[PDB]
This record gives structure tokens, C-alpha cells and sequence, in this order.
């Protein structure tokens, strides 16, 4: 694990698309990135995979899992936080 | 993050580090507000360990950190670990962070908006730069 | 694949 | 949110 | 378990099974007395999820179940979720199991065992099947 | 995931062994099994794997990782118990 | 502990 | 791998 936080930009892929590489584990609450020569690894899970939108940054993906390698070839697979923010609204708004 | 560079410090004021009581990383997290932080699901948190803002360099001792407990776990019920499907868990802060020029919080989006495939994100955290 | 993690 | 007061550098 | 043969009810009184609260079987686990229960660190539990003991059918509603609530999660301080290293976490029953037929406690060994390569053992769960 | 509970037997590996199939991800803290024609799986993890030693049931090792599609030619494995004991005995007499 | 009530068949 | 899990 490196001492100083690390970034990378990376692009987003199809849901299809990201079915060539890993089948049926991709779930509509699963979002692709990646496989562009950069990649997510242990350590970095739970993390953000934002996007800018209207000037702001939105939190787009939460770091999940990939491959055990964590290859840049291959696309690592985020949480799809669109599928999840109507949950995370319920729970802020009843605690 | 395997090819990635280090980023300027403080200019993602909404990572965390999510460490246990040894003071080990084993997971990122995400400020949405002062009393909450988002994670997977999966890191399998606990109100044993900490949520860490404030920080960049995880080796230094000058920095102005903010060390935060957690007072309760949220597990997203949806949450399956035979997939790790639905891999989201909402931490909530007993400690609540004090907002500064390297604390705040990432935007969460519209359960409608679309993020087009080709678009370039970006991911960051400290986790493994080469396996 | 393996957990990120 | 998602503005930081220290801007990133890609 | 894949190849592996249904139990007979009961033969296996220490097994538990961790459900979430929407009644999800997510993990096993194994009673060490009436008050603990051994389980994979990554499993993630947390204070809302249940302990089920003496299950043999989850699909049956006939069955004297019991169905536990945790305490507190002793995440083992070692626990690399890097690695997956020292995958263990202790969870403390808030309701203290009662024993009988159906529902006791596993042994555990003494740091000095040695249990030689060769020898055969036995795995339980309710885990997929075939994949 | 099936409704009745399952069970199976199989053989312990020594850790040298187990290196052939998985390498430098066994540490000493994890003892392997299996390779059998039988394989623990998704949704086992956290279980347990007990051996019989003088009559008794003995807890050996907790249901962890190994093959992503449960293979049972290839060893899963688990979490060893003795190298976990002591710390077991320290958190039950402290609470 | 360890000697169940109702015994495994293997 | 995998996680079991
Ligand atoms: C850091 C992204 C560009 C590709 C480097 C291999
Ligand atoms: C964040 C990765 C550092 C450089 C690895 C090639
Ligand atoms: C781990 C803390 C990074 C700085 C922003 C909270
Ligand atoms: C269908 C079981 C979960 C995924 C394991 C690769
Ligand atoms: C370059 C990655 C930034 C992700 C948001 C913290
Ligand atoms: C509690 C951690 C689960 C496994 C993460 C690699
Ligand atoms: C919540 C303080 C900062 C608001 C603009 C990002
Ligand atoms: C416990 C496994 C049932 C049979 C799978 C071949
Ligand atoms: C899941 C419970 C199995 C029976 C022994 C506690
Ligand atoms: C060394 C990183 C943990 C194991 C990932 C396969
Ligand atoms: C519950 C102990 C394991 C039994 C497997 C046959
Ligand atoms: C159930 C163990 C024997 C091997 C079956 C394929
Ligand atoms: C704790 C009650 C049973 C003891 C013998 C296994
Ligand atoms: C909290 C569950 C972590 C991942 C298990 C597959």
C-alpha cells in the first residue's frame, strides 16, 4: 500500500460490454471502469469513482472488486451508486 | 490503484481511510456530509475501527488529521455476499468531521441520472499500486 | 476476479 | 458538495 | 458445499446460520459456548444480523429455531482484508443460546494441535451447491 | 443456495502443497482442503471444518476463500484455528 | 463439547 | 479466487 494518496482517470463501459469480460457476475447494481492501462486494486475498495457533472463532483461508483491481479486490461467493478442513493435518502432521512 | 499517480493534497476532501485499532488501511470511504461516510458494503466495517479524513501522506505525523468513530454500521439490507451485489454501507460518525479546505463532501447523484459509457471518472484511495 | 477488498 | 476548495491536478 | 450430502438434522449442533435482517442466509458459523459464535471476519456482520441455531431446513417453518441477537462483533484485530489473513471474528450474543439436542458447542483446539495433512475432516453449510 | 443443511469430508493439505494450486496468497494463518471431488462454495463462508480428536469434534478451520466457480479439484481454503486460538482465549476471558 | 446429541452419518 | 464469502 503506498503512503500518499494515488488517482487515475478512467472511462466508464456498458454493463454489456463489461459482460464480455465478466459474464453473469455483473448485476444492474454493478458499474464498469477501467481496462484502460489503470486499475483498481486491494486496499482501494470502498472508495469513490466520481465524475463531473454541472462543475461538481458526483459520486458515481464505490470501489468493489475485479480482478485478483487487479490487471489494467480488465475493467474493475463499482457499486452503481444511482441504483443504491434512493436507500442511502431513506437512511439519512430516518437516522 | 495500479498505474495511477499521487494526487495534490487535499483536492479529494471527501476520501477517508477506513483503518482498524493497529492503525492498519484497509478500505477508502467517501464523506456525503459531516456525520456520514459511504463504503462498501463488503470491507465488513465495524465500530471498532476509524474513519480517518484529512489525511494524504499515511506515513506522516504532521499532518492536521481528523480521527473519527463510527457509532453505527448500515449494511444496505440488499447487500449479497455470494455476488457482493448491492456493496454499499453507510457509516454514521459519533464524532461529527469539521468541514475545511481538505474536509468535505462528494455529491451523491440522482437515482435518474446517467453517466455514459467512454465518460472519464476518476478513482482514487491507497490501495495497492502493484500486485 | 477477487474482492477490492 | 463536490466542489474542493484545493482543485485537482490530472 | 459442492458434492457434498444433506446432514442429518441436528448431527451438527454447533453450526449457526448468520441472516441479514431481510432474512438472507449469508454466512455460517459456529457456536463455542452460549454466548459466542466463531465465524470469517469477511463476512462482515454487524449488530442488526441475526443468529439462526438448531436450522437444519430453512425453507421449513415447523422447525424450534433460535433466533439470536448480537451484541457485539469482535472483529479480529489482525484480520488483513488485503489478504484475507487471519479470517476471524467473534460475535457476542446479546440472547445467550440455550443448549440441548440440537443446539451445543464445537471444540476448539489447543494452539499446539497438529492436525496432519492426510487427515480427513468434514465441512458444513448452507452454501451454493454447484456454481 | 439449498434449504437443508449440507455436509462433506475431505483431506487436509500441508500449506507447501497447497502453494502448487495457490501460491503466495497461503499464509500461515490459513490451512487448506479439499481437492477432493468435493469443494466448500459461496455462501459456506464463516463455517466450520472440524476434525475428530479423542472423540471430540475439533473447530480446525473457518470456511474463507478459494476457487471462484467452487471447483473441486483445486483446494478452498479456510482459516487456521490454532494459530487463532490464543486470541480467541484472550477475547472471551476480557468481555 | 464437540459430541453431538443426534450423531453425523458419513 | 473468490471469497467464500
Ligand atoms: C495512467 C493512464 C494512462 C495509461 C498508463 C499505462
Ligand atoms: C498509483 C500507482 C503508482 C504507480 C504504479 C505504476
Ligand atoms: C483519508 C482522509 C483524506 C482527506 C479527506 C477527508
Ligand atoms: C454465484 C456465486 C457468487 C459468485 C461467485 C463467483
Ligand atoms: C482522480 C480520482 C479522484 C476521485 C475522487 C476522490
Ligand atoms: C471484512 C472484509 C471482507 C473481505 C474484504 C476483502
Ligand atoms: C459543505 C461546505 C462546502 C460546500 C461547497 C462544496
Ligand atoms: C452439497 C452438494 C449437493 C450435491 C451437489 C453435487
Ligand atoms: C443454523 C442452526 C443449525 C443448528 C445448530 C445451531
Ligand atoms: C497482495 C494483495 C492481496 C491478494 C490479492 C489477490
Ligand atoms: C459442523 C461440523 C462439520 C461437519 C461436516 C460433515
Ligand atoms: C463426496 C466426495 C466423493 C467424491 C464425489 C465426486
Ligand atoms: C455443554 C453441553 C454439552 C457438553 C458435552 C458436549
Ligand atoms: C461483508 C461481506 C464481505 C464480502 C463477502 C463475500
Amino acid at each position: 500500500t503506498p503512503d500518499r494518496l494515488q488517482q487515475a482517470s478512467l472511462p466508464l463501459l456498458s454493463n454489456t460490454n463489461c459482460k464480455k469480460y465478466w459474464g453473469t457476475k455483473i448485476k444492474d447494481a454493478m458499474i464498469c471502469a477501467g481496462a484502460s492501462g489503470v486499475s483498481s486494486c486491494m486496499g482501494d475498495s470502498g472508495g469513490p469513482l466520481v465524475c463531473k457533472k454541472n462543475g461538481a463532483w458526483t459520486l458515481v461508483g464505490i470501489v468493489s472488486w475485479g480482478s485478483s491481479t487487479c490487471s489494467t486490461s480488465t475493467p474493475g467493478v463499482y457499486a452503481r451508486v444511482t441504483a443504491l442513493v434512493n436507500w442511502v435518502q431513506q437512511t439519512l432521512a430516518a437516522n | 490503484i495500479v498505474n495511477g499517480e499521487e494526487a495534490v493534497p487535499g483536492s479529494w476532501p471527501w476520501q477517508v481511510s477506513l483503518q482498524d485499532k493497529t492503525g492498519f488501511h484497509f478500505c477508502g470511504g467517501s464523506l456525503i456530509n459531516e456525520n456520514w461516510v459511504v463504503t462498501a458494503a463488503h470491507c465488513g466495517v465495524t465500530t471498532s475501527d476509524v474513519v480517518v479524513a484529512g489525511e494524504f501522506d499515511q506515513g506522516s505525523s504532521s499532518e492536521k488529521i481528523q480521527k473519527l468513530k463510527i457509532a453505527k454500521v448500515f449494511k444496505n439490507s440488499k447487500y449479497n455476499s455470494l455476488t457482493i451485489n448491492n456493496d454499499i454501507t453507510l457509516l454514521k460518525l459519533s464524532t461529527a468531521a469539521s468541514f475545511s479546505q481538505t474536509v468535505s463532501a462528494v455529491c451523491l447523484p440522482s437515482a435518474s441520472d446517467d453517466f455514459a459509457a467512454g465518460t472519464t471518472c476518476v478513482t482514487t484511495g491507497w490501495g495497492l499500486t502493484r500486485y | 476476479p477477487g474482492a477490492y477488498d | 458538495c463536490g466542489v474542493p476548495a484545493i482543485q485537482p491536478v490530472l
